[PDB]
């Protein structure tokens, strides 16, 4: 169809939402999940260290 | 039960230090009374020889 400058406008909102999520959301949740994994991995690891 | 493992690891090594103590104390006493019997015998066989 007839293209429109909106193709230029939309890119800005896209890159802004990327800039925001990239820092305000992702590392937060990355930690929030990695911490839950590590707390179980270390539990079973230390328990094996005890049995040995 | 990590610390149940710690508990057993404390206990059995305590018990080793105890049993391997009394074994050697007991064998030392056996050696003491054997070297006692040695004198009780040697000084009694002398009487036999002088009576002879």
């Amino acid at each position: 169809m007839n293209l429109n400058a909106t193709i230029l406008g939309q890119a800005i909102a896209f890159v802004l939402f990327v800039l925001f999520c990239m820092k305000y959301v992702w590392p937060p949740l990355m930690a929030a999940i990695e911490k839950r994994q590590k707390e179980i991995a270390d539990g079973l690891a230390s328990a094996e260290r005890a049995h040995k | 039960d990590l610390d149940l493992a710690k508990a057993s690891a404390t206990d059995q090594l305590k018990k080793a230090k105890a049993e391997a103590q009394v074994i050697i104390e007991q064998a030392n006493k056996r050696r003491s009374q054997i070297l006692d019997e040695a004198k009780a015998e040697a000084e009694q066989e002398r009487t036999k020889i002088v009576a002879q």
